[PDB]
């Protein structure tokens, strides 16, 4: 059959919010840490220098 | 929760106890009443 009459795997994603904290918030990035030198750190709870 | 590994035969122990955080769960739904299980 032609491409018009050929199966296409279709997945549909529904993106909605409910009265709960948004537990799905994507991946969290991470970069190397060091010691004994001034840095700005975006730790999970807070940001600091 | 805390296990409190001390012996008081009948009632609450006199000693001071500290409760530490163990599990967190997200629900969003208000709990108003509850019951215990044997």
């Amino acid at each position: 059959n032609g491409v018009g009459y050929q199966p296409y795997r279709v997945v549909v994603l529904s993106f909605e919010l409910l009265h709960a904290p948004a537990t799905v918030c994507g991946p969290k990035k991470s970069t190397n840490l060091v010691k004994n030198k001034c840095v700005n750190f975006n730790f999970n709870g807070l940001t600091g220098t | 929760s805390k296990h409190t590994p001390i012996n008081l035969v009948r009632d609450l122990p006199q000693g001071f106890s500290a409760l530490e955080p163990l599990v967190d769960l997200p629900i969003g739904i208000n709990i108003t009443r509850f019951q215990t299980l044997l």
